[PDB]
């Protein structure tokens, strides 16, 4: 059970850098009869079953494009992406194939790096529709923010609600490279009735001052 | 001198009909009139032999075989008969000479919640030959798996339980049999009427 | 130019029995051991075991040892992972990876085969307006639905521009809960109809909702 | 000869709802009663014997209760493939009986049906005789009112209705209403109308054609 | 594993004999009740014959005197010899293993058994052409039309067994001159009956007769 651990779990590189992804092995990945190092890298964009990219630490697949390149010994592996482009943003994984059984890192996620831009916050209250089935859900939007870090809080007549939220957050967009963060409220009718102004807390780093967007029911 | 009729028909408790009992009677006199005369018998059935003429007659043995079944079983104690019961259970001959006397035993043989006490073979792979007793607790092995004594898959114990409750149908209430059996062969008689 | 083809989407109960297939077709497929990679929702990849088809020699992972069968027909060229009994931790997406031997990495991958396994059954989704508040934002909420996926459209796939349709949600109730929003001129609320084309297959459910302001 | 009778005759309710079913006898049978499920186009399964005992493999939320004349057959957490006609048996008095089965069915929400109308093919019409099919599609509840009216004159004795059952992803029934007549009788009208009524449906829906 | 497999049901005419086999597999036919359990169509179940561990038949009244039920262990099969049939022994029979009288635990497939005086026929295909009557939005509906067939079953496929999504085969329905009527309709976007051809492929054993019959807007 030979154990893989990469850092770092997150990587923001610009259009042009150098992206460097380290892996650290628990045992010595060199067969003594070939002299060369058993790990393996792979390469997995969303929603899509993992390329292989680099094997033996330094040979490289035949297709990938030459930017990518292996290095390291021992127990220390590296892979290194110069000139990161923006069909490279996905998670890498290093897998050693010494031994079974294999085994793979907990991956590495990958991602462009954006000018600072402050969220735009929406709030939607809940259709009437959706009060006839006695549960009404508040929606509020964080749209084309970056970096993807953004603190959410839900207030109710204020003193704050906790366990009844879900977040969902997609991936960077293919041109402008922002995000879009959208939590999401659940209550019955029953206490959804019970108060009057829903709010909902926005803290980001393109605005010191937090924003509150908030309705009375 | 008399034979214990009473012994078999007012017994306390009776056998289960796949472990019947059978009591032999000889070197007695006995009085048939105490049958055939009662109205406890819902059926007095006699094949070969006449009851009513029995009293001034004479046997080698006469075989009082008894045991509890159902109502609805008690057709087929009969020559020539077929089912679970004739099968499994209780065969007679086809050419069987004696009677067969049953009444309703639903007040003596009936618990509430259920008897449990009287059994019946449910699984046989060959029919009974005519007066054969299987008192067998074998595990009936249905397939070509061993049972090694274990019930499971095609691993069944071959008894039943009756039930009994007092609440049922008359067809299903318990029903006290006797079957007497009759022979004159030779000349040693020991078994005569008055 | 060996290729690997999975088969399609499965949706079992727990405690139902499980069999997935994995062809393949190329040129060194003597050459090829097919392994079995499994990657649960949001998390990483799990190296399950490996099989050799010709002598069928296969090899497990010590989690998997146990719990999954691993077979190979070299008449037909298909490996096939196999359950016993589902688990609810079972839910997840296996690919089938093939390498040309032992302690050598894997070149070929399967397009991956979608396991979900819960107890719950199939519903279609409720599909509720978000009522618009310059820049103006709208959207449609589709909630309490089961399985996934949900392919949702904006007339008819006129409007494409602006469109975020989030990921989905896993409720604690055992459905999935999923919103999208677009973002459009705020002037063009009273004129221009924004309706959303909710589709969800496994329920044989299609609905054109339409939003406009309160 | 001793009779099972069996309620509801048919019984609706959604996954996850517990399902009561009824089974009553002619005579007291004690406890000597049977439950059997089957599915449509398969053959009986076993579910429960004597009455309370769970035959081997059956999931625990099927459960037999009752003695004597009364009898239930309780489900627990109704699962989709839980769904279809259950059978009671007795076997306390020769010969076995059956009862007449009791249909379980999901319920879902109100669907209105589609309705489309064809018109007999040429090649059919070759033969003499003409077969006008009315389709309604996808819809829920089952009941539906289905009436041709040929030249606004109401039609009867020369149609007949089938109905599929619930589909298995959207549990919605399909039914198709034929009007056969012969080439002669076919050709004495112009207008062809098909009527379905719903309550789906506000008001009642008309899709006809003209033999032009 | 317990197995049932049934043969011999088919079209006879009245007073004609047939007799029906039952192969097992799992248990010893010879010491375990076994029982033949018929089912009108459309009707309930009805027992009709069984056969003791012991070798004891016993039979329903309605069937008594024309059915013989027989074992052969030998071949591991139970038979039913059916004479003098009746247009009410119409059903489909069941072969199942008896508990011992009591109740019936493994069940066969079942085969259908049709008792008239009607003649076999094939089916004829008629189409059922998609139009403006047949679109009620961007979904057009279209099927085919099997018409006075005897006896059952019909099997309708689309394209091959392509094409199964929205399928909808109704059952066979009976019409007064004695031949069954089917009906199998799909529902397909409106904008492909231009370009995607639609083949309903129905197969009609008894008669011998297969018909690919394609439908043209
Ligand atoms: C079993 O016992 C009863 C006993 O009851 C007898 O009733 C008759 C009716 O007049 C009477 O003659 C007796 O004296 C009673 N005897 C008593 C009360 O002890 C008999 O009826 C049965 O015949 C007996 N069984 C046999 C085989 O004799």
């Amino acid at each position: 059970d030979i154990q893989l651990t990469q850092s770092p779990d997150s990587l923001a590189v610009s259009l042009g850098e150098r992206a460097t992804i380290n892996c650290k092995s628990s045992q010595t990945l060199l067969y003594s009869s070939i002299n060369k190092n058993y790990l393996a890298w792979y390469q997995q964009k969303p929603g899509q079953p993992p390329k292989l990219l680099i094997y033996w630490t330094s040979t490289r697949e035949s297709g990938v494009p030459d930017r990518f390149s292996g290095s390291g010994s021992g127990t220390d592996f590296t892979l290194t992406i110069s000139s990161l482009q923006a069909e490279d943003v996905a998670v890498y994984y290093c897998q050693q194939y010494y031994s079974t059984p294999y085994t793979f890192g907990q991956g590495t996620k990958v991602e462009i790096k954006r000018t600072v831009a402050a969220p735009s916050v929406f709030i939607f209250p809940p259709s009437d529709e959706q009060l006839k089935s006695g549960t009404a859900s508040v929606v509020c939007l964080l749209n084309n923010f970056y970096p993807r870090e953004a603190k959410v809080q839900w207030k109710v007549d204020n003193a704050l609600q906790s366990g009844n939220s879900q977040e969902s957050v997609t991936e960077q967009d293919s041109k402008d490279s922002t995000y879009s963060l959208s939590s999401t409220l659940t209550l019955s009718k029953a206490d959804y009735e019970k108060h009057k102004v829903y709010a909902c807390e926005v803290t980001h780093q393109g605005l010191s001052s937090p924003v509150t967007k908030s309705f009375n029911r | 001198n008399l034979c214990p009729f009473g012994e078999v028909f007012n017994a306390t408790r009776f056998a289960s009909v796949y472990a019947w009992n059978r009591k032999r009677i000889s070197n007695c006199v006995a009085d048939y009139s105490v049958l055939y005369n009662s109205a406890s018998f819902s059926t007095f059935k006699c094949y070969g032999v006449s009851p009513t003429k029995l009293n001034d007659l004479c046997f080698t043995n006469v075989y009082a075989d008894s045991f509890v079944i159902r109502g609805d079983e008690v057709r087929q104690i009969a020559p020539g008969q077929t089912g679970k019961i004739a099968d499994y259970n209780y065969k007679l001959p086809d050419d069987f000479t004696g009677c067969v006397i049953a009444w309703n035993s639903n007040n003596l043989d009936s618990k509430v919640g259920g008897n449990y006490n009287y059994l019946y073979r449910l699984f046989r792979k060959s029919n009974l030959k005519p007066f054969e007793r299987d008192i067998s607790t074998e595990i009936y092995q249905a397939g070509s798996t061993p049972c090694n004594g274990v019930e499971g898959f095609n691993c069944y114990f071959p008894l039943q339980s009756y039930g009994f409750q007092p609440t049922n149908g008359v067809g299903y209430q318990p029903y006290r049999v006797v079957v007497l059996s009759f022979e004159l062969l030779h000349a040693p008689a020991t078994v005569c009427g008055p | 130019q060996m290729q690997l083809v999975q088969s399609g989407t499965e949706v079992k109960k727990p405690g139902e029995s499980l069999k997935i297939s994995c062809k393949g077709s190329g040129y060194g497929i003597i050459t090829y051991w097919i392994g079995w990679v499994r990657q649960m929702p949001g998390k990483g990849l799990e190296w399950m075991g490996i099989i050799y088809p010709g002598d069928s020699e296969t090899r497990y992972s010590p989690s998997f040892q146990g719990q999954v069968t691993i077979s190979a027909d070299k008449s037909i060229n298909t490996a096939y992972l196999q359950w016993s009994s589902l688990k609810a931790s079972d839910t997840a997406i296996y690919y089938c990876a093939g390498s040309s031997g032992i302690s050598t990495p894997m070149d070929v991958w399967g397009q991956g085969t979608t396991v979900t396994v819960s107890s719950a059954s199939t519903k279609g989704p409720s599909v509720f307006p978000l009522a618009p508040s310059g820049t103006a934002a709208l959207g449609c909420l589709v909630k309490d639905y089961f399985p996934e996926p949900v392919t949702v459209s904006w007339n008819s796939g006129a409007l494409t521009s602006g469109v975020h349709t989030f990921p989905a949600v896993l409720q604690s109730s055992g459905l999935y809960s999923l919103s999208s929003v677009v973002t459009v001129p705020s002037s063009s609320l009273g004129t221009q109809t924004y309706i959303c084309n909710v589709n969800h297959k496994p329920s044989n459910t299609k609905v054109d909702k339409k939003v406009e302001p309160k």
